[PDB]
RNA sequence: AAGCCAGAGGAAACUCUGGUGGAGGUCCGUAGCGGUCCUGACGUGCAAAUCGGUCGUCCGACCUGGGUAUAGGGGCGAAAG
RNA sequence: AGAUCUUGGUGGUAGUAGCAAAUAUUCAAACGAGAACUUUGAAGGCCGAAGUGGAGAAGGGUUCCAUGUGAACAGCAGUUGAACAUGGGUCAGUCGGUCCUGAGAGAUGGGCGAGCGCCGUUCCGAAGGGACGGGCGAUGGCCUCCGUUGCCCUCGGCCGAUCGAAAGGGAGUCGGGUUCAGAUCCCCGAAUCCGGAGUGGCGGAGAUGGGCGCCGCGAGGCGUCCAGUGCGGUAACGCGACCGAUCCCGGAGAAGCCGGCGGGAGCCCCGGGGAGAGUUCUCUUUUCUUUGUGAAGGGCAGGGCGCCCUGGAAUGGGUUCGCCCCGAGAGAGGGGCCCGUGCCUUGGAAAGCGUCGCGGUUCCGGCGGCGUCCGGUGAGCUCUCGCUGGCCCUUGAAAAUCCGGGGGAGAGGGUGUAAAUCUCGCGCCGGGCCGUACCCAUAUCCGCAGCAGGUCUCCAAGGUGAACAGCCUCUGGCAUGUUGGAACAAUGUAGGUAAGGGAAGUCGGCAAGCCGGAUCCGUAACUUCGGGAUAAGGAUUGGCUCUAAGGGCUGGGUCGGUCGCGGCCGGCGCCUAGCAGCCGACUUAGAACUGGUGCGGACCAGGGGAAUCCGACUGUUUAAUUAAAACAAAGCAUCGCGAAGGCCCG
C-alpha cells in the first residue's frame, strides 16, 4: 500500500527543516541513491560510491560523474562541444 | 606502577634502604646529640618527590 | 577528503628508465578506469587529455589550467568548474582564457590543461539541512565552522 | 607429538641417535609405545597384545625401556 | 558460573587483545589469545575483487616459514593474479601484436604508390 | 521513510488494500554524560560545591582514556568575559 | 597596653557541639590481666554478576608475607591493623618494553640574529662509505680451491639525521603441580619462533633414461652417442622439495559506523545413569553439588567462494527475513580452493577432578579401588566467524616487516652412485638487557585524612519480567561504613496516613497527590501532510480445568521369477484429494468453573486539555547563585581575492 502522500524518500526527516527544503533535497536524494544502467556492461548496477564517483558492481568500472546524478547536463554539452571542435580542428 | 624503568626502581630502592631507624649503639657514642631518625618517611603520610 | 572533486590515479611509463610513474590527476567528469589518457603537445581533443592551450580551438573549455608555463594545474580545480579558451595570437605566444569567476586572463600558450569539466558536478545544490552535516563537512577541512557573530 | 602408523617406521625411529627413551603404556584397549626424540614424542598404538610383546623384545638395546605401569 | 580474567597486563579490548574460550584438561575455562585473521592475496590486475585461490591466508610474517608451493599456484603469474585476467592478458598481448603486424602490412602495401 | 511482493480496480495515466523492509542530528527509557526544581538536606558540611528525590539527553554537533599542539596582553572560546 | 601588631604559650566557651548518608546484628567457646569490636563455630541479614565478587592500566613504592610489641596512631576500644620492630619476597627467546611509524618534535645544509640562540625539515647541500657482479693484484692459508684485503669498472633517489604508542602495527607457550608471600617466568611434560653452522651434519629432491654396435639361450652386462634446472590435472588447481642476481610489478601489514540473517563455541535449560550430601511430622524413584582434554600436527564434519568443466534458459527461471542473480552463461550435474576456534586421533590419563579406603617421611606431587556416562533442545545471553545490505558535501592512518610474480644477467656436469642448487624430512648450537610482589579504591591513587567527591577497562548465574530495569536468590564477599548502652520529650531530617470540602493556601498548584504496564476498541482542531498521537476517552487483566491454531524428522512398493530366512535385474503396481509412526519449542485465541469485584495485587510504571509570548527543531553555555528568549545551526544576503593575490602570524 502507499505509505506517504507526497514526502516519499524525505519522510525520514520528519517535520524538520521546512517543506521547501525537503522538497528541494528530495529529487537530489532520489537521483543520488538511484541505480543507473551501466554504459559498459549494460547492467543496472551503476550506483554512487562517494561524491562524484560512480562504480558498477558487475564489471567493476569506476566513472567520475556528478555529485548527485551519474552525469550532469553541463558535462554532456561539454562532451558534444569537444567532439565538434575536434572534428572541426582536423579535416 | 608495575611497569617501571630501571632508574625509577633504583631510586625507590635507595629510598627504601634509608628509611630505617638509627642503630641502638649510636646513642652511646661520645657527643651523640641524636635521639631518633628525623628523616623517617611513611608511604601514606608524605609522598616521594617523583 | 576535504575536497568535492574526485581524484584520478593515472599510471604512466617513465621514458628514461624502466619504472611506472603514478600521477594524481584531477578527474575530469566523464573519465573512467581503464581509459587511456594522452598528455603532450600532439595529444588529441578528448575528455581527460592534457595538452597546451595554444593548440586548442577558440571555444574549448578546460579542467586543470596552469597559471604559469611549467607548473602543475592551478585553475578551475574545484568540482564542477571550468575555464574557457577565448582567443589566441601566434605572435607573443599568448592565450586569453575565461576563469570560473568570469574574469579574463592572458596566459602563455604553453600552459597545459585537461579537456573537459572537473568531476563532482553540482555539489552545492543539495541543502546541507543539518548542523551535523556541516560539522562533518568541515571536520575534514579545518577548524572554521561554528562561527560566532 | 607424531603418530607412527606402522611398525617399520617405529623401529627406525627408535634407532635414531636422538632417541632418549621409550615408554610402554598398557591401556585397556591398546598398548602405546612412546619414543622420545629430539623434537617429537612418537607414539605407536598396538591394538592387540601379542604384537606388542614381539615389539617389546625386538626393541634395540641401550635405550631406556621404562614401563609406565 | 566461572567468570574469567585476562592472562596478560593488557586490560583493554583492543584489536591485539582478542581471546577465545578453551577448556583445559584441568576442567577449567581460560582465555586463549588468538591470532589475527589472515587474508588471501588480491589479484595484481586490480579489477576483479575476489581473492586468489590455492594460497593459504595467514599473517604476512607467517609466510616466511611456509613452503613455496603453499604460497603460489603452478601457472604463469600464479599466486599474483587470477587465472581469468591472465587469460585476458594473453589474448590481449597476442591480438595487439597481430594488430601491429596488420597495420605494418597495411602501410607497406599503401606506400607502393608515389 | 525509501525499496520490494501479492491481490483488486482501471482504457491508459495510475490508484486502492494487505504484507515485507528498517530509515531517522526519531520518541519512551538503562549505563554513561549533564544538572531543572524542591530555591530540600548540609551550610565551623562527607564535601573550599557534596548528598536525596525529581529531572535533560541517551546513534550522535554522543561519552571517554592516552599521545600531541596552542603560553599571558598571549592562548583558547557553538561567546558566559 | 594597645598598632584587626610579630612569635610563643594559656584560659572561658566546655567535658559543650559533636562521634546520626548507604536495613543488622545475636549466641557459645578460645587466646588473653583485660573482649560490644580479635579468632573459630552456629544463627539472622546485606552486596545480588552494570556486585560490597575475580583481575588489570595510570598513580603509590614495600603498603605484599611471616613472626613479635601494645609506647604513640587507627577522632570508642582492640588480644586487631595498610601502625611499630625484625626477617622474607618479584626468576621469561615465545607477557610487555625494546623495533615501526602516526599527530607531532627536532639537528645538519642554508637563512636570520647584538647575543644566549631560533627559523626552517627539503627548502639556497659535492647530502649515496653500500652491493652477491667483473678486472688489476698482493697467495695472507690445508699455496687442489675457496675464504681475506687494497684499488679500478658497473649498479645503487627511502629526496634525508633522529625521536615519537607498556591501548595502534609487531614472528613465536601451552597443560599440570608447587609457596607464608612468585609464577603462561620456578619444576614436570608437551611444543614453537628467530638467528647460525666456514671446516658442508644425515637423508630426500635435482637424478640418474633412450639410441646404436657387441657379449650373453632369455633376463642381464660392455663400449659409444644423445637428453635430463621435477611431475600430474581439460580446467579451477594439486604433489615433499622444485637453480637463479641487479631491476620491475603486485599483495599482506592496511582499516569507518550501523542494520538483518546464518555457522561455531562458552554459559543457561530439560530427560536419564553414576558418586557424595540435604529433607523425611506426612509426601517426594525426590532437592543440591559434580560428572576434563591445552598448544602444536593428521584425518573428518561444518561454513564460505564474484573459482573451474559440460550445457544453453520465455510458458522466464533460481532465490533471500530483506534482497538479489542470469546468453558478459541461470537452473541442473560433476569438481577445485579457503577457513576450519567444531569432532576423532597423537598429546591422554600416567595428569586433573569426585568419592571410598590404607600406610606413614614431625609438613608424602604417598599407595590403592571405583567413576569421570548417554542423550535432547533454543528468535535464549556473550564472544567469534561468515554472508548481504544501508549512511556520508564524513569515505574512515602511516611505516617497519614478510611474501608472490615478471625477466633471465649468470651458475652448474659430461653420463658420473654426478655437479650447481633446495622454501622437503630429521639432526646440532644460541636467544643478551629492563619490568614482573601488592592496592587499583566508601582504607594502599588525587582531594592536608582510612574524606559520602574524583579516577580508564575486562568476565558476568537462577526466578519474575520487554529487559544489562527494579525485587529475591546461588558462587564469591562483607559486618552496616571513625563508637556503643538505655529511653521514645519538644524542635528537626526522611517517609506515610487522614473524615467533609477540594487551591478557599500561595507571588505562583511550590511540594505532594492523580495517571502509569499489556491487550481490544476509539482518537479532534491544526498542520510544512511527515505529524499531532500513548491525543482525548472507554473496556479487560487473578487462579484452575480444558479446547483449537501456528512445526520438524523418517518410512509409502506389485512380488522367492529365488540363496548374495538375505542380496543384482525384472514379468512384477498405482500413495499422485497424500498417508503411517516418532519427536518438539514457545506463542496466540476461545470456553467453563471459581474467589468478600480482587487480579500490570510487590516491583516496574506518561496527569490531561484549551490558548498567549519567545526561540524553528537536535545541539551548546557562565566548573562554584543565571540552562534561558542567550550562543550555535541549516537557510538567506553581502564583501575581498586569478597567486607578484585575499585574510592572518612573524
Ligand atoms: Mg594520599
Ligand atoms: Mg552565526
Ligand atoms: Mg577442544
Ligand atoms: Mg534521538
Ligand atoms: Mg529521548
Ligand atoms: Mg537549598
Ligand atoms: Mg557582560
Ligand atoms: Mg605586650
Ligand atoms: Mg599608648
Ligand atoms: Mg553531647
Ligand atoms: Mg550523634
Ligand atoms: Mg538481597
Ligand atoms: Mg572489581
Ligand atoms: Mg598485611
Ligand atoms: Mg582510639
Ligand atoms: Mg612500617
Ligand atoms: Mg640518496
Ligand atoms: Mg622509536
Ligand atoms: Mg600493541
Ligand atoms: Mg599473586
Ligand atoms: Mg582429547
Ligand atoms: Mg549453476
Ligand atoms: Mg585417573
Ligand atoms: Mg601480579
Ligand atoms: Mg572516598
Ligand atoms: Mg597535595
Ligand atoms: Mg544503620
Ligand atoms: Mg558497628
Ligand atoms: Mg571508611
Ligand atoms: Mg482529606
Ligand atoms: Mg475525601
Ligand atoms: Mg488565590
Ligand atoms: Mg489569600
Ligand atoms: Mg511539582
Ligand atoms: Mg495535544
Ligand atoms: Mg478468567
Ligand atoms: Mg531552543
Ligand atoms: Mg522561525
Ligand atoms: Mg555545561
Ligand atoms: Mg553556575
Ligand atoms: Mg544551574
Ligand atoms: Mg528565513
Ligand atoms: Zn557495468
Ligand atoms: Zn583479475
Amino acid at each position: 500500500a502507499k505509505r506517504t502522500k507526497k514526502v516519499g524518500i524525505v519522510g525520514k526527516y520528519g517535520t524538520r527543516y521546512g517543506a521547501s527544503l525537503r522538497k528541494m533535497v528530495k529529487k537530489i536524494e532520489i537521483s543520488q541513491h538511484a541505480k543507473y544502467t551501466c554504459s559498459f556492461c549494460g547492467k543496472t548496477k551503476m550506483k554512487r560510491r562517494a561524491v562524484g564517483i560512480w562504480h558498477c558492481g558487475s564489471c567493476m568500472k569506476t566513472v567520475a560523474g556528478g555529485a548527485w546524478t551519474y552525469n550532469t547536463t553541463s558535462a554532456v554539452t561539454v562532451k558534444s562541444a569537444i567532439r565538434r571542435l575536434k572534428e572541426l580542428k582536423d579535416q | 606502577s608495575s611497569h617501571k624503568t630501571f632508574r625509577i626502581k633504583r631510586f625507590l630502592a635507595k629510598k627504601q634502604k634509608q628509611n630505617r631507624p638509627i642503630p641502638q649503639w649510636i646513642r652511646m657514642k661520645t657527643g651523640n646529640k641524636i635521639r631518633y631518625n628525623s628523616k623517617r618517611r611513611h608511604w601514606r603520610r608524605t609522598k616521594l618527590g617523583l | 577528503p576535504g575536497r568535492g572533486a574526485p581524484l584520478a590515479k593515472v599510471v604512466f611509463r617513465d621514458p628514461y628508465r624502466f619504472k611506472k610513474r603514478t600521477e594524481l590527476f584531477i578527474a575530469a567528469e566523464g573519465i573512467h578506469t581503464g581509459q587511456f589518457v594522452y598528455c603532450g603537445k600532439k595529444a588529441q581533443l578528448n575528455i581527460g587529455n592534457v595538452l597546451p592551450v595554444g593548440t586548442m580551438p577558440e571555444g574549448t573549455i578546460v579542467c586543470c589550467l596552469e597559471e604559469k608555463p611549467g607548473d602543475r594545474g592551478k585553475l578551475a580545480r574545484a568540482s564542477g568548474n571550468y575555464a574557457t579558451v577565448i582567443s589566441h595570437n601566434p605572435e607573443t605566444k599568448k592565450t586569453r582564457v575565461k576563469l570560473p569567476s568570469g574574469s579574463k586572463k592572458v596566459i602563455s600558450s604553453a600552459n597545459r590543461a585537461v579537456v573537459g569539466v572537473v568531476a563532482g558536478g553540482g555539489r552545492i545544490d543539495k541543502p546541507i539541512l543539518k548542523a551535523g552535516r556541516a560539522y562533518h563537512k568541515y571536520k575534514a577541512k579545518r577548524n572554521c565552522w561554528p562561527r560566532v557573530r | 607429538p607424531r603418530k607412527i602408523e606402522e611398525i617399520k617406521d617405529f623401529l627406525l625411529t627408535a634407532r635414531r641417535k636422538d632417541a632418549k627413551s621409550v615408554k610402554i603404556k598398557k591401556n585397556k584397549d591398546n598398548v602405546k609405545f612412546k619414543v622420545r626424540c629430539s623434537r617429537y614424542l612418537y607414539t605407536l598404538v598396538i591394538t592387540d597384545k601379542e604384537k606388542a610383546e614381539k615389539l617389546k623384545q625386538s626393541l634395540p638395546p641401550g635405550l631406556a625401556v621404562k614401563e609406565l605401569k | 558460573v566461572q567468570r574469567l580474567t585476562y592472562r596478560r597486563r593488557l586490560s583493554y579490548n583492543t584489536a591485539s587483545n582478542k581471546t577465545r574460550l578453551s577448556r583445559t584438561p584441568g576442567n577449567r575455562i581460560v582465555y586463549l589469545y588468538t591470532k589475527k585473521v589472515g587474508k588471501a592475496p588480491k589479484s595484481a590486475c586490480g579489477v576483479c575483487p575476489g581473492r586468489l585461490r590455492g594460497v593459504r591466508a595467514v599473517r604476512p610474517k607467517v609466510l616466511m616459514r611456509l613452503s613455496k608451493t603453499k604460497k603460489h599456484v603452478s601457472r604463469a603469474y600464479g599466486g599474483s593474479m587470477c587465472a581469468k585476467c591472465v587469460r585476458d592478458r594473453i589474448k590481449r598481448a597476442f591480438l595487439i601484436e597481430e594488430q601491429k603486424i596488420v597495420v605494418k602490412v597495411l602501410k607497406a602495401q599503401a606506400q607502393s604508390q608515389k
